[PDB]
DNA sequence: CCTGCATCCGTGAATCGAG
DNA sequence: TATAATGGGAGCTGTCACGGATGCAGG
């Protein structure tokens, strides 16, 4: 949906 | 952000020196990692803050120059309670700089305009909708053209096939090359001087035929 | 030859790359100085066409004598500046991206 | 069925959208390529990452930028929210927007002149 | 002359200051003139209050100040510079641990300022804010168009500044809240508030099957906290549900007072709808560690009470003026300006954390540059940023009375719909029911009334007459639409003896609804019938007797009257033609008692009795934003001695302080051989001759010299291959000399251009050889007059680059500017119009001796159709031309004033006392009854006009009283066989002229992309061939005239130069080939990645582009 | 498991002028 | 090329009525 949010999500996993 | 390249177009070239910055890295002097790599991210971020943003690119050395010109301007502006004028700016930047080359700078970075930009309070009008198009020719333009050739052709068939040849070999109206004495002479089989002496009379003629029709006169723009 | 007929299709990337006079490298579009087209990018020369009739971009070749003559130095054929209008060029993505209008038209043929 | 998606973005001829110097000296363009060189500079990118070598979260939010901008050439504001230039809340125009629309090529210059 | 009046109408209170929207509105928010250490917090200084102080080192604001413009008015105009004030602000850099304090006066930029009239000066443009008509904030409860027993509840702030709140009781049970496209149970938020199911049950227990819905076990279950946690992640998916990071949110989303900002009206608005107060300008409040409710509890309170049928309770009319609120000039430049600060504190936080966190000055921390680009940006580029109607004075005068719908947080046109284009029964005395444009626009955007002005809260507000008993007190009371709502108001023509009502059964209003009622339940009055309408409204008579259309067009086309040189005020007014020119800055006056000491058409000097001499220097001729000639001329004579507020000097369409919009002419309204057919208008030469409907139009050609990589653009006498004779009226330096007549064609700046880079044609190499003249290194590029214009220039502007005072944009050399303007007498095609609606243009001027004409051998000057009048049902100009004829005889002006004005029966008394003057002087010079005169009675009488025995006398007289009188056909002698309707009607000159519009064109500019004529007169450009007359080629079935339309008169290259090479050699035109439009199409196609081929009928592929696009 | 109704998203919304 | 710094920021809320696709509970 928003790129900068999933952004956000696939760099708080790690 | 807001420099001219979206969020995510940081990040990616913040990530491009976050690469940069692991490879060049040496754990030996005990340094946190994020100390060396925020000197190589930022690095990457304005080299490229300074290439994608300008439509028109410029060079990261003249951006920086101008750049500058922008602090010393706004300084000035600051302190003068005004915007300041070329001389003025040309004397704060140091040597080197006068009004001159101050507005040239500033010429140089002025940035191109959309041509979808709106004209009015509807939506029914675009700015480049009022902009002509220069380059190609108006139907003036062609049919005058033609008008010249046509007229051209006219007044080279009052001379000889020969003498109006040389012309036309010479000139370039014929092949569309200009050729020097030796060639004419090369190929008409006569001496240079001979092609000069026939390339003099047949524009002498020419002159001549000008003088009384008064035809090619209007063609003279 | 008379037109009777008009077809629309789907374009195949070879089909595209054919249509294409040449791949835009940069993002660049003219020179800051020059105002020259800057090589490689989307106003190049060498690409889409001659600014001026049958002239070149280095102004080696200025005449319409030779036609269809690509200049060696600079790189750009001599003809009628008029092919700018009608050139397409390309541009080969790292990874194939989807066409929008056959992912968001609904209901979506690739779905 | 594949050719519905690209490998090949194609390019429109640069008299289609123009840059263009007006009475003022001043310089005017198309949104076109402002829109294809968010495309060129995503594309370079990505190969440059690629070659490299990046590991796949960042190479990942590259690509999806990749369609992004795609998406932003061929319908703008179709996917999400338009892109836009900076200062401005002004949409750019893609092919979508000159084809279609009441202002479209079809309805502004083709069944009317 | 003299002027009679009439009326029984005695109206308290004058008109307020016109202009008071803008000045009053703008200085209240700039506080200029105030003292810093004694100012408010409004405007700018709320805006710096508001976004003052920065947390994170501590900056913090003290006191701003504005200083004088650089420059004045005329020479902001003159030298195409905005008229504005430096803005310096003082600073104190305070760090919050070490204690340095670091004071400085940073400077902010310029701040455009108001002139006297009410408008700005934009590079050199004057400009109109015109204020926007939006939503007032508060809480409305909406009945929901879905479910009839159940209603929504809307939570509206300030524009820009936080989202709207709908609270809705769902068919599940439970009332939800949406907030940024979100909804959620209202109980969540309720919980994070500190509530508790004790509070709600004890609250709103009072409605049962309403309360329950609110209930549920598992919300109360856990703490405020946790509840807060869960909203976050309701609000907020993905983002980690951080207690602080939650916390700040929900603040900056609710309680936060410099993020979300109800109105101090909305503030207001709420707490009395809600029978609560509120504190700050917030929903919640955060406070003693966590968040207090304000706002939702009374709201749903209100909601549920609402829903159950509880007394007391209502709904809103979103239309409603009480409900409808004002944003003036100074709140928009305000909100805009808190915009620009807003971002220049964000320059400040950034700028803080970087550089030295030791050395720093609150002028390095500082970047001027967000809020000069804001304001510029709000004054430039702005939809409510207008150019200004300086046609009339009554133009710009009613421009700053505007009032728009539209603009930023206004309406779309598309979001707009009909119900809020209506008229409501509050614009009663508030918004002008008949002023409007008749566009697309139409109920957007409207004018304001007379009396009407904006209260602070910025609601309109109308005066009205106390009434107590039976007196009426002379004491004024403005009111809103709501508390309007609340009392019996009577008209205002309603009998008064003295103080006292008279009538036993007045007429009165109760919520808008008309009732016949008591003088005892009558609790005020209308002040004036004035106030019902806007200005423009007011300035036509007999409006009572006009359709309501036809007054919009009449208020309408008063704005666009030329301001004509023999201008003469209406011989019927209103009264209120004097006070326009007053509070319209067009004329002067004398500030104090005193004598005259010089009079001259440049100035005019007076000594006072203060004895100091003020001198007053005139405008003259000098060129408006529409082109109208703006001039002032001295009334006064050397030695006169005047008093206070006496007139100095008559400005543009102004006679002796009245305004004058066109001119008393003597009109006929009878058929005339079909020149008047369908609202033609037919006029007599002798308005050329003695220059009636003559005005004075002035434009302005630019052209700028520039730099270019090719070589400089030199403006000089010296341009290539010219005539002498071409460079007559030129002066050594290029420019053309101040007098000089100019037409199509002529040179008004010459100036040169290097050839751009190419090689000659072989047959140009050839022409300049055999010519033995060498091509000249420059090209001829000169400013030109465009086909159709001209005149005789009157002024010179020259500025240059190295010469003292003048710096141009980047690249120019220098700018000229050339002033050119012209007498424009009344020609055929010009559009004549009057105050009552009725228009038309001028089809015909005929010679003097063609016109009908009186028996005295006075000719008519204008012949109108009388097949104008009964459809348009305008019957204000009949009486105007009757009034106007009883005037004409008697030498005297009148006033009649709207709804109280002249009627029948006293107009018949003056037409009898101007037939005095008419017959009896035929009688005393010996001239007995005309035979044609006989004929015309008989047909008269036979006509029922007049009593059939009465002597011819007493029959003309009959007549003369019906307004018609005999006329003779000049070019007959012969009378009409009926009697005619003649006298004085006020006509104006409108904007709209044959010599601004006609336009042709052969060949000329074509577009980049579509190689498509460009449009408009401007542009030299071709006439739209929409699809529509595609369709009507179509349907003709005229295949080569459409194939024309679409090739070679258009789009197709090759065909239209060798058409046009082929019309000009007189062969036939050529083979139209394939359109570019269509080339553009198909690679517009192939760039979407379709491909699309033309075929023959072997399913063959055809090139159209003939080699050019394959390789 | 398959029909029917509620609901979502995307698409339209007159012409010509000037601006 | 080196103190250490490690999940964003502003939303636009007063059109409307249509076709068609998605999804839901209900027989
Ligand atoms: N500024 C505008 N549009 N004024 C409208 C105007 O003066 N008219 O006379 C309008 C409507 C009358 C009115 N005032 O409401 C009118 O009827 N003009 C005559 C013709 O002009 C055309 C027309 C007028 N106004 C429009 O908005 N669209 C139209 O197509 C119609 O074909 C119409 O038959
Ligand atoms: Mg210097
Ligand atoms: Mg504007
Ligand atoms: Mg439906
Ligand atoms: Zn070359």
């Amino acid at each position: 949906s928003d790129p900068v949010r999933q952004y956000l999500h696939e760099i708080g996993q790690v | 952000t807001g420099r001219g390249l979206s969020f995510l177009d940081l990040i990616q070239e913040g990530n491009q020196g976050l690469i940069r910055a692991v490879e060049k890295f040496e754990y030996k002097r005990r340094f946190k990692f994020s100390t060396y790599a925020t000197w190589w991210i930022r690095q990457a971020i304005n080299r490229a803050i300074a290439d994608q943003a300008r439509t028109i690119r410029i060079p990261v050395h003249m951006v920086e120059t101008i750049n500058k010109l922008s602090r010393t301007a706004r300084q000035l502006q600051q302190e003068l309670g005004r915007e300041p004028t070329y001389e003025e700016i040309a004397e704060a930047m140091g040597p080197g700089w006068d009004a001159k080359r101050v507005e040239e700078t500033l010429k140089i970075a002025q940035e191109p305009v959309s041509l979808e930009t709106p004209i009015g309070d509807e939506k029914d009008s675009f700015y480049g909708d009022f902009i002509p198009d220069e380059h190609l020719p108006s139907p003036v333009d062609a049919a005058t053209q033609s008008l010249l050739s046509e007229e051209l052709e006219k007044a080279l068939s009052k001379l000889s096939e020969r003498e109006a040849m040389v012309l036309k070999l010479r000139k370039g109206l014929i092949d569309g090359r200009e050729h020097t004495l030796e060639e004419v002479g090369a190929f008409f089989g006569v001496t240079r001087e001979r092609i000069r002496q026939i390339e003099n009379k047949a524009l002498r003629k020419l002159k001549y035929h000008e003088s009384r029709t008064r035809k090619l006169r209007d063609f003279l723009d | 030859k008379e037109v009777r007929k008009v077809r629309i299709a789907l374009a195949s990337p070879e089909k595209i790359r054919s249509w294409s006079y040449g791949e835009v490298e940069k993002p660049e579009t003219i020179n800051y100085r020059t105002l020259k087209p800057e090589r490689d990018g989307l106003f190049d020369e060498r690409i889409f066409g001659p600014i001026k009739d049958y002239e070149c971009a280095c102004g080696k070749y200025k005449r319409q004598r030779f036609e269809g003559k690509v200049c060696e130095r600079c790189g750009v054929e001599v003809t009628k500046s008029i092919v700018r209008r009608y050139r397409m060029g390309h541009i080969e993505l790292a990874t194939p991206a989807a066409h929008i209008w056959f992912v968001k038209d609904v209901p979506s043929k690739i779905g | 069925p594949e050719w519905m998606i690209l490998e090949a973005v194609p390019v429109l001829p640069p008299d289609l959208r123009p840059m263009v110097q007006v009475d003022g000296g001043r310089f005017a363009t198309s949104d076109l390529n402002d829109l294809y060189r968010r495309l060129i500079n995503r594309n370079n990118r990505l190969k440059k990452l690629l070659a490299q070598g990046a590991p796949e979260i960042i190479i990942r939010n590259e690509k999806r930028m990749l369609q992004e901008a795609v998406d932003a050439l061929l319908d703008n504001g179709r996917r999400g929210a338009p892109v836009t230039n900076p200062g401005s809340d002004r949409p750019l125009r893609s092919l979508t927007d000159i084809l279609s629309g009441k202002q479209g090529r079809f309805r502004q210059n083709l069944l009317g002149k | 002359m003299e002027i009679k009046r009439f009326g029984r109408i005695r109206e308290v209170i004058p008109l307020p200051p016109l202009t008071e929207i803008q000045v009053e509105s703008y200085r209240r928010a700039l506080q200029a003139d105030v003292p810093p250490e004694k100012r408010e917090n409004v405007g700018i200084q709320a805006a710096f209050r508001e976004t003052f102080p920065i947390e994170e080192l501590v900056l913090d604001f003290l006191e701003y100040r504005l200083g004088e413009p650089p420059f004045p008015q005329d020479e902001c105009r003159e030298k195409d510079l905005t008229y504005q004030a430096p803005l310096y602000a003082r600073l104190q850099l305070i760090h919050k641990d070490t204690g340095l304090i670091k004071e400085d006066e940073v400077f902010l930029g310029h701040i455009p300022l108001m002139t006297e009239d009410g408008s700005f000066i934009i590079n050199g443009a004057d400009r109109v804010i015109v204020s926007q008509i939006h939503r007032s904030p508060g809480v409305y409860f909406t009945p929901d168009p879905a479910r009839p027993g159940r209603y929504i509840a809307s939570i509206i702030p300030l524009p820009k500044r936080g989202p709207w709140i709908d609270l809705e009781v769902e068919p599940n049970g439970v009332v939800s809240m949406k907030v940024n496209k979100r909804k959620f149970p209202l109980v969540l938020l309720l919980r994070v508030l500190g509530y508790d199911q004790e509070t709600l049950a004890r609250e709103l227990g009072a409605y049962g099957e309403l309360v329950q819905g609110l209930m549920d076990e598992s919300v109360f279950a856990m703490r405020p906290e946790e509840a807060l946690i869960r909203l976050f992640t309701l609000l907020r998916p993905g983002d980690p549900p951080k207690r602080d990071k939650a916390v700040a949110y929900v603040y900056g989303l609710i309680a936060d007072p410099r993020r979300y900002d109800l109105g101090e009206a909305g503030r207001y608005k709420a707490e009395e709808k809600l029978g609560i107060r509120l504190s700050g300008r917030t929903l919640a409040r955060f406070e003693d560690g966590e968040f207090k409710d304000e706002v939702f509890l009374p709201t749903l309170r209100y909601l549920f009470a609402l829903t159950a049928g509880v007394p007391g309770h209502e709904v809103d009319d979103i239309d409603h003026l009480g409900n409808r609120r004002i944003r003036t000039v100074g709140e928009l430049m305000t909100d805009q300006f808190r915009v620009g600060l807003a971002r220049l504190a964000r320059g400040v936080r950034e700028r803080m954390l970087m550089g030295s966190e030791d050395s720093l000055t609150p002028a390095k921390l500082v970047n001027s540059r967000p809020l000069e680009a804001a304001i510029r940006e709000f004054f430039s580029r702005s939809q409510l940023s207008q150019f200004k109607d300086e046609t009339n004075p009554l133009s710009s005068l009613r421009h700053k009375r505007r009032i728009s719908a539209l603009g930023p947080g206004g309406l779309t046109r598309e979001r707009a719909g009909f119900d809020v284009r209506d008229v409501h029964r509050t614009h009663y005395g508030r918004i002008c029911p008949v002023e409007t444009p008749e566009g697309a626009n139409i109920g957007l955007i409207t004018s304001l009334a007379a009396y009407a002005r904006v209260d602070e809260l910025g609601f309109i507000r109308t005066p009205y007459r106390r009434v107590v008993g039976g007196v009426v007190t002379d004491e004024v009371v403005y009111m809103t639409a709501t508390e309007e709502d609340r009392y019996t108001i009577a008209q205002a023509n309603t009998p008064l003896e003295g103080n006292r009502i008279a009538a036993e059964r007045v007429v009165a209003r109760r919520k808008g609804e008309p009732v016949i009622v008591s003088p005892e339940e009558v609790e005020f009055m209308d002040v004036s019938p004035k106030q019902v309408f806007s200005v423009n409204t007011n300035l036509i008579p007999f409006l009572e007797h006009d359709d309501a259309n036809r007054a919009l067009m009449g208020s309408n086309m008063q704005t666009q009257a030329v301001p004509l040189i023999r201008a003469q005020a209406p011989v019927v007014m209103t009264g209120l033609e004097e006070r326009v020119v007053r509070d319209s800055l067009a004329a002067l006056y004398a500030e104090e008692d005193g004598e005259v000491a010089k009079v001259d058409g440049n100035r005019i000097v007076v000594r006072y009795e203060d004895g100091r001499l003020v001198e007053y220097p005139l405008r003259r001729f000098y060129r408006s934003n529409q082109g109208t000639a703006l001039d002032q001329r001295p009334r006064v004579v050397v030695g006169q001695r005047v008093r206070k507020g006496d007139l100095l000097a008559d400005g543009p369409a102004s006679e002796n302080g009245f305004l004058a919009l066109g001119q008393n002419v003597l009109v006929a309204i009878m058929p005339f051989d079909g020149y008047n057919f369908e609202d033609a208008i037919v006029i007599s030469e002798e308005l050329l001759k003695r220059d009636f409907y003559t005005s004075i139009h002035i434009e302005r050609y630019e052209i700028e010299a520039r730099d270019t990589k090719l070589g400089p653009e030199r403006i000089t006498r010296d341009i290539p291959h010219l005539s002498e004779a071409a460079l007559r009226d030129l002066d050594e330096e290029g420019v053309v000399r101040i007098g000089a007549e100019v037409k199509p064609g002529d040179i008004l700046v010459g100036r040169t251009s290097f050839k751009g880079e190419s090689e000659p044609t072989p047959e140009e190499r050839l022409l300049r050889s055999i010519f033995g003249e060498k091509a000249r290194d420059v090209k001829d590029t000169s400013l030109r007059v465009p086909p159709g214009e001209g005149g005789i220039v009157v002024r010179t502007v020259r500025l240059r680059r190295g010469d003292p005072g003048v710096e141009l944009k980047p690249g120019v050399r220098e700018v000229v500017r050339v002033y050119v303007a012209q007498k424009r007498k009344l020609q055929v095609g010009d559009k004549l119009a009057n105050r009552h609606g009725n228009k038309g243009v001028v089809a015909k001027i005929l010679p003097v001796e063609d016109m009908p004409h009186l028996p005295d051998g006075t000719p008519v000057d204008v012949i109108l159709n009388p097949l104008g009048v009964p459809s348009r049902m305008n019957l204000g100009q009949i009486l105007e031309t009757h009034l106007g004829l009883a005037g004409y005889f008697l030498g005297q002006r009148y006033i009649s004033p709207i709804f109280d004005g002249a009627k029948e029966p006293e107009i018949k008394e003056l037409l009898a006392q101007a037939f005095e003057v008419y017959f009896g002087k035929r009688k005393g010079e010996g001239f007995g009854v005309d035979k044609r005169e006989v004929e015309v009675l008989r047909r008269a009488e036979k006509l029922g006009l007049v009593t059939p025995g009465k002597t011819p006398e007493e029959q003309l007289k009959e007549l003369f009283l019906q307004g018609k009188v005999v006329l003779y056909d000049g070019r007959t002698g012969e009378p009409i066989e009926g009697p005619i309707v003649v006298g004085q009607m006020f006509i104006m000159k409108l904007y709209h002229m044959v010599e601004d519009k006609m336009h042709a064109r052969s060949t000329g500019p074509y577009s980049l992309i579509t190689q498509q004529p460009l449009g408009g007169k401007a542009q030299f450009g071709g006439q739209r061939f929409g699809e529509m007359e595609v369709w009507a080629l179509e349907a003709y079935g005229a295949a080569h005239t459409l194939q024309e339309m679409l090739t070679l008169k258009s789009d197709d290259i090759e065909g239209r130069n060798a058409a046009y090479e082929a019309i000009i050699k007189g062969e036939d035109v050529p083979e139209p080939s394939v359109p570019e439009s269509f080339r553009v199409l198909v690679k517009e196609l192939q760039a979407l990645a379709l491909d699309v081929q033309t075929l023959d009928e072997k399913d063959n592929p055809v090139d159209i582009f003939e080699g050019l696009a394959s390789k």
